[PDB]
């Protein structure tokens, strides 16, 4: 009638992705954890682009949309930052945003590459993660792009710019022991990387008493957060959501 | 044009209750929890944890419409145990589970980094 | 008791017309004592049975072995001693047809009772004396246990 | 028009690889080898660099209206 005792085993940990395994857990908790990786980990991404001068070939909304998609280093600052909608200011103070300034004038004849290197932050902790650098726009001789933009805290549910994951691989039952999927010709299907069968079987023998468990994860970060930070913030956020729901439920019952 | 704002899928507007309880008159000891501005994230996990309880005779959830943001969770229980008690116990179990998972994930990170 | 019928059967064919459902097989079985012919759709995936097996079969009105009616509703929390504990495979269905060799002049000597356990169909043919407990649109429990 | 910033499907950063991709192609790499060198394993990410048409280089031929 109570919680499982989930066990973690990290198989790989690089600076761009983390691969791990969770045993002793139901399918719903693992799926919600993957869902929270994708759509509920807050990061800092550019929003509120104000363009002072844009004589480039790409129109203004194009440049703003490209700026929004640039990932920003938000490893340790995002937790103490506040949502701008909740802050008490003109919506941009240092406690709820990070200012960015771009001012590029192409004077030489050669094609000028406006990259993420040209984004100057007012806070050193928050920079573009590439600082090759992400190309924003190419400028001709005589063209200019000059703007100031901010970066607010948000999560992937609101807009995909705030999604920190570059693809979250999730798997369970690599040998199809539970037969949650029914191969018409199981011999034709390649073995998963976590499969434990020999090269004469195609599926594990069917287990009627089986239950989903030993969920394999591979969380690849776009760069704005370290992958371990993504997972820790994900679990913290889901716990926070459940605690807030418990608070509201208690208030409703009383 | 008619596109809804992106923020109104997790934000409660003024005078909107996060969660509302209504007794189901069709069956004794059955309740419906309508939680606004939520999705399958809480619905599926709460449903699974409620199914783990032995005293819960029924536990299910549905989103009435994907474009809208509500989850209706129906919980029926044995006569000696209320649905509200089961719901609270399920959420506390999930919170304990995720706290333990956080601690063990931190320990695993420290071992992998040291190793 | 509430046991409409009881016997020991042996499987004489597993899937006679070729496999048509990857999880369900239509066992054809004979009874050594009552000499009933049995056709019965069994979910082989969870309860695998192969050819030549033997099993006690019981068709019962209830499971509580006291005459208490089942109510036809799923109660996972049942403290009463269930007859199903003495069996490996348990199904719940409704008899939907009782044919026989009756004429307008004489009653039936042979009866064939058909049951539909949620779709899994069973037919039980034999002499009429042992199928007097069967009556149409009544709920029954099929309790099967393999015998060594 | 110009290389997209993210991969449309998975969201991986791709905008910081177009110039490197072209440079590898000038080094006589097969396109599969170039994409493997850039570290795009999922075919969703590979599709974007493999199928991108860079029209901004053509748009920069025209003089600006200043
Ligand atoms: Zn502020
Ligand atoms: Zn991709």
């Amino acid at each position: 009638p109570y919680a499982n005792q989930p066990t973690v085993r990290i198989t790989e940990l690089t600076d761009e992705n983390v691969k791990f395994i969770i045993e002793n857990t139901d399918l719903a908790v693992a799926n919600s954890i993957r869902r929270v990786f994708i759509a509920e980990v807050p990061i800092i991404a550019i929003d509120w682009v104000q363009i002072d001068a844009n004589s480039s070939v790409l129109h203004d909304e194009f440049i703003a949309h490209r700026l929004g998609l640039i990932p920003l280093t938000s490893d340790d600052i995002v937790d103490k930052l506040q949502y701008s909608r909740d802050c008490t200011c003109e919506e941009f103070c240092p406690e709820c945003s990070v200012e960015f300034t771009l001012d590029v004038r192409c004077n030489e004849d050669q094609t000028r590459h406006v990259t993420s290197r040209d984004l100057i932050s007012n806070s050193p902790r928050v920079i573009p993660v590439t600082s090759d650098d992400i190309l924003i726009v190419k400028l001709r001789k005589g063209q200019e792009l000059r703007l100031r933009a901010y970066a607010k805290k948000g999560f992937g549910k609101e807009h995909a710019k705030w999604n920190p994951t570059a693809g979250v691989a999730f798997e369970y039952d690599p040998d199809n022991a539970l037969r949650h999927t029914v191969y018409p010709k199981p011999e034709e299907w390649p073995k998963s990387e976590y499969s434990e069968l020999d090269e004469d079987e195609s599926q594990a023998p069917y287990d009627p008493n089986g239950k989903p468990e030993r969920f394999y994860y591979n969380v690849e970060s776009c760069g704005s957060l370290r992958p371990e930070t993504i997972v820790l913030s994900a679990l913290s956020g889901l716990k926070k959501k459940l605690s807030d729901l418990q608070t509201q439920l208690s208030h409703e019952i009383q | 044009m008619n596109a809804p704002p992106a923020f109104e899928s997790f934000l409660l507007f003024e005078g909107e209750k996060k969660i509302t309880i209504n007794k189901d008159t069709k069956v004794p000891n059955a309740c419906l929890f309508t939680i606004n501005k939520e999705d399958h994230t809480l619905g599926n996990i709460i449903k699974s944890q409620l199914l783990k309880d032995p005293q819960v005779l029924f536990a299910g959830y549905k989103v009435p419409h994907p474009l809208e943001h509500k989850i209706i969770i129906r919980v029926q229980t044995t006569p000696d145990y209320s649905p509200q008690e089961a719901f609270t116990n399920a959420i506390t179990d999930l919170i304990s589970e995720l706290s333990l998972l956080e601690e063990r994930f931190r320990v695993a990170i420290k071992d992998k980094q040291e190793g | 008791a509430g046991i409409l019928f009881e016997d020991i059967f042996d499987v004489k064919d597993i899937d006679p017309e070729g496999k048509k459902f990857d999880r369900v097989s239509r066992l054809h079985c004979e009874s050594e004592s009552f000499k009933m012919d049995l056709i019965l759709d069994v979910n082989i995936q969870i309860y695998p049975v192969d050819l030549g097996d033997k099993f006690r079969l019981v068709i019962a009105s209830t499971l509580y072995e006291d005459g208490t009616l089942d109510d036809g509703e799923y109660n996972p929390t049942d403290d009463r001693p269930s007859r199903a504990d003495q069996f490996e495979y348990v199904m719940y269905g409704k008899v939907y047809r009782i044919e026989g060799d009756e004429t307008s002049t004489e009653a039936a000597t042979r009866l064939s009772a058909y049951v539909s356990y949620g779709g899994l169909l069973m037919r039980l043919q034999g002499d009429a004396n042992n199928l007097h407990g069967f009556e149409v649109d009544s709920r029954v429990y099929l309790l099967m246990k393999k015998l060594a | 028009m110009i290389i997209p910033v993210r991969c449309f499907t998975c969201g991986k950063i791709v905008g910081n690889k177009w110039e490197a991709y072209l440079g590898l192609l000038q080094a006589e790499y097969t396109e599969g080898d170039a994409l493997d060198a850039l570290g795009l394993k999922r075919y969703c990410c590979r599709r974007m660099l493999l199928a991108h048409v860079d029209l901004i280089e053509k748009l920069l031929n025209y003089a600006p209206l200043e």
